[PDB]
RNA sequence: AGGACACUGUUAUAGUUAACUAUGAGAAAUCUUUAAUUCUAUGGAAUUAUAUAAAUUAAAUUUAUAUAAUGAAUCUAUUGUAUAACUAGUGGGCACAUGAUUGUAAGAAUGAUGUGCAAAAAGGGAUGAACCUUAUGAAACAUUAAAUAUUCUAAAUAGUAGAUAUUAUACCAUAAAUAUGAUGAAUACAUGUAUUAUUGUAUAAAAUGGAAGAAGAUUACUACUUUUAUGAGAUGUUUCUAA
């Protein structure tokens, strides 16, 4: 069976990835990182809510799956299947090891104790430092109260201390709301599918007019 | 990483970025005489005449000049003491040690001051390097300089 | 004070020179010390506790 | 300090007016001068606090600076009690915070020390961790706290509960009144 | 053995600086071993005709 | 170390006409880059005149060697420095502070820099090889450090305020996720609802009769300042013994 979570909780100094030096690695359990209506454009969901961390820890790969189903099942029940976009940020890269002391030993090719004690791989975790975002939702102006509750249920699946709060950016772009409104007044904004792109004065002049019909 | 002649050289014997290729003609035109000062820098493009990796970047003196080698004397730190080493290298691994040029100019100029004071009866006023002592005095003007008030300021979160 | 007052009438400041020397006092005993801080205490003649010397102040 | 057991009228902290500039060089002779007021115990402690403030607003290292002149400010006290409001920033375990308090004292040197006594219980931090922005004398109709507004009203009378002995002796006979 | 300690490098620096560190003096030049033999024969002939 | 996704290895999803544009995650055996630190070398000899060669050049033309003369040039410390001859013990080590590798973890195993115990006195941590002050012959008098001042026990129950829980140890002799109270504390909103800071209780279970060192303490507990005093081969003053 799987070991308790207190055996793998604190960070080592060096990472240990899957590469040609470490080949035999088992597979993953989590498969869906983005849930909800992810096809909606920039102007549909203008309010983003984050979950910011407060600890230096290892979060297991199996725990990230159960935390996503908890936040997704609640927002369906209240907001609907087409009123939010949910995503997870991190990806598990680190690999753990087990020494695995057995019963039958004291013979050829089965030694005891600390002789030849390099570990064999078991599973994967993600490495999380201080002040890092783990999950996020974007919604409309109505469901601001619901997503502070749905992100609360996901917090009790992780070890440590975490805090949910309201961000001040406009959706899933890296733009503040104050910076967003001045650019849309001038018209130096471009309409890409998921987020925006900023138009500048760097290229040749003939290509600037070619970019201008994809304004908004 | 066993004990060989060229062990543990991955970033010491790598040629830098955008600078590959055989060296130029300004290396070969230089000359060396007995009693100079020479630093050692390995160019990792020729394989005849490379010294050991320990001597990369240490300065010595030139005592012999051969048809294909130059002789350099150094100092190594063997367990208790400081010993004496000699090595023979090629011309494409050296560099003229600067740092005596400001000194040798001071020798030539002080030798001129001694010559002009022979015709007079005065004492010599030599050139030696300056000293730094306590902070000297200075004079500020308050006609165009106005003081700026500085104080604390309340804290504001980044978001 | 006379050179300070004569520059006061023309709105000049005249910050004066530094002192020429310092006074160094040893207070804490130096039994277990690092090899560099043991070498500098030898050059100041400060092997005994509660003792004082005089030292010219330079950049070094 | 005749009746009390500590000096509450002249606290250890004082008021110093400071000024400094950079040492002159060849590229830049005659540079800019600055001025401020810091509260400390001597001019050497006030030199260290002021030079750290100049490290943050401008990129001026304190090793290149030179101290111009520092003098102390004293106030001719009359003895009337006044109202004061102090705004400051304190450092705690989690981060920095900023607050506001209102006090009642004789002078602004004395009104600062009433803040250190209150901060010893509510905040529990060393005295070097509070950074004082400004002290101002408050007139009427700016008092935002009922504690100052309760004592400002005239003709106050209230008695005192007596609990202190009037003899510094080991034993007295029974029925002697310690009034 | 008892699988004892293999070996350390502690106080190698302390044992060195007990009597200081002596610097072996390089002598006069053109006397170290390895001078060019063709250069040395002409140096010998130039000194005999001198004195 | 920090930095970056431009080369090598890796990863989630949306767009435009396989190619370009975005928002996200990364590296013991990746690098367009790149500090603090660690280390090497110079801070006195050079120029002029004359001569020698069997080297060297198209060549008095260079490379070298002599003899004569012309000199004290960065701050601090050190009255000695340098050289030989002869000979013993030891080659099972451990601990603290900083930073690492294997291991679920260990008073576990193995490396790196500094200082100790071993082989080191007195005073303090109730008691302890390694923690904190601290250099050494026999004594007397005054001043402090480390640590303490209800009583055992030398030395002021000398001040502002809070804590209701049989509260109170630098190394040091354990407590968590989580759930809720209280301030004449602060900010936003409508006397109250939201956050932030400080703080109390629950969570909290063992083998003979028990350990804040103990009696006992709610002004002998906790938080923050200024004075006074006690207290070490330490440090001062005087007498005496050792090449
Ligand atoms: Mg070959
Ligand atoms: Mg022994
Ligand atoms: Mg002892
Ligand atoms: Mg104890
Ligand atoms: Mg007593
Ligand atoms: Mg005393
Ligand atoms: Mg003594
Ligand atoms: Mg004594």
């Amino acid at each position: 069976a799987r070991r308790p979570g207190r055996c793998y909780r604190y960070l080592s100094k060096k990472a240990y990835h899957k590469s040609r030096f470490c080949k035999s690695v088992p597979d993953l359990k989590i498969k869906i990182w983005d849930s909800g209506r992810r096809k909606a454009e920039v102007l549909d969901f203008p309010i983003c809510i984050n979950l910011i961390s407060h600890a230096r820890e290892n979060i297991s790969e199996q725990a990230l799956d159960a935390a996503r189903i908890a936040a997704h099942h609640y927002m369906v029940k209240t907001a609907g299947r087409d009123n939010f976009h949910l995503r997870v940020n991190v990806y598990p890269f680190h690999v753990l090891r087990i020494n695995k002391m057995l019963s039958c030993a004291g013979a050829d090719r089965l030694q005891t104790g600390m002789r030849q004690s390099f570990g064999k791989p078991e599973g994967r975790v993600a490495r999380i430092f201080f002040d890092q975002i783990v999950m996020s939702i974007r919604t409309k102006k109505g469901n601001e109260a619901a997503a502070m509750e749905a992100l609360r249920r996901s917090r009790h699946k992780f070890p440590g201390k975490y805090e949910v709060q309201v961000s001040s950016k406009f959706g899933f772009t890296g733009l503040y709301t104050e910076e967003f409104n001045k650019l849309r007044e001038e018209g130096c904004l471009l309409a890409n599918g998921n987020t925006v792109a900023v138009l500048k004065q760097k290229g040749p002049i003939s290509q600037y007019m070619k970019k201008l019909e994809k304004q908004l | 990483s066993a004990g060989g002649y060229r062990r543990k050289t991955r970033q010491l014997l790598k040629q830098p970025f955008r600078k590959h290729g055989t060296p130029g003609l300004s290396v070969y035109l230089a000359t060396y005489r007995i009693g100079d000062y020479v630093t050692i820098s390995i160019n990792p493009s020729i394989h005849k005449g490379m010294p050991f990796k320990y001597y990369h970047g240490r300065t010595g003196r030139v005592f012999t000049v051969n048809p294909k080698s130059v002789g350099v004397v150094l100092h190594k730190k063997v367990n208790g003491r400081l010993s004496v080493k000699t090595i023979f290298v090629r011309v494409e691994h050296l560099k003229k040690y600067k740092g005596r040029d400001a000194f040798l100019e001071r020798v030539n100029k002080n030798n001129e001051i001694l010559k002009e004071a022979r015709e007079k009866g005065i004492k010599l006023e030599y050139i030696r390097q300056k000293e730094e002592g306590p902070r000297e005095e200075f004079i500020l003007n308050l006609d165009e300089n106005k003081p700026v008030k500085v104080g604390y300021e309340p804290f504001i979160k980044v978001y | 004070e006379k050179t300070k007052s004569d520059y006061k009438s023309k709105n000049m400041l005249y910050i004066p020179k530094e002192p020429n020397f310092l006074v160094v006092v040893k207070i804490k005993s130096s039994i277990g010390a690092a090899p560099r801080q043991r070498s500098i205490l030898k050059l100041l003649r400060l092997n005994k506790t509660n003792s004082a010397v005089l030292v010219k102040n330079n950049k070094s | 300090m005749d009746f009390a057991k500590r000096n509450y009228t002249v606290p250890p902290f004082k008021e110093y007016k400071l000024s400094a500039c950079l040492t002159p060089t060849s590229k830049n002779p005659q540079p800019q001068i600055y001025e401020s007021t810091i509260y400390a115990q001597n001019h050497v402690f006030a030199r260290s606090k002021f030079f750290k403030l100049l490290n943050d607003k401008y990129k001026l290292k304190p090793s290149k600076l030179v101290l111009l002149g520092a003098e102390e400010i004293k106030e001719q006290v009359t003895g009337e009690v006044k109202n004061y409001g102090i705004s400051f920033v304190f450092r705690c375990k989690k981060g920095l915070q900023n607050s506001y308090r209102e006090f009642r004292a004789i002078s602004r040197v004395s009104a600062l020390d009433f803040l250190f006594r209150e901060a010893a219980i509510r905040i529990r931090c060393k005295r070097n961790d509070i950074f004082v922005i400004d002290i101002k004398e408050l007139e009427d109709e700016e008092i935002k706290t009922g504690k100052v507004a309760e004592f400002n009203q005239p003709d106050l009378k209230f008695p005192v509960f007596g609990k202190y002995a009037n003899t510094r002796d080991l034993y007295v006979p029974v029925n002697t009144n310690l009034s | 053995m008892a699988k004892k300690k293999n070996g350390t490098l502690a106080n190698k620096n302390y044992k060195d600086h007990r009597n200081g560190i002596k610097r072996q003096k390089i002598g006069k030049l053109l006397e170290l071993p390895g001078v060019n033999q063709k250069f040395l024969r002409n140096m010998k002939y130039a000194r005999e005709g001198l004195k």
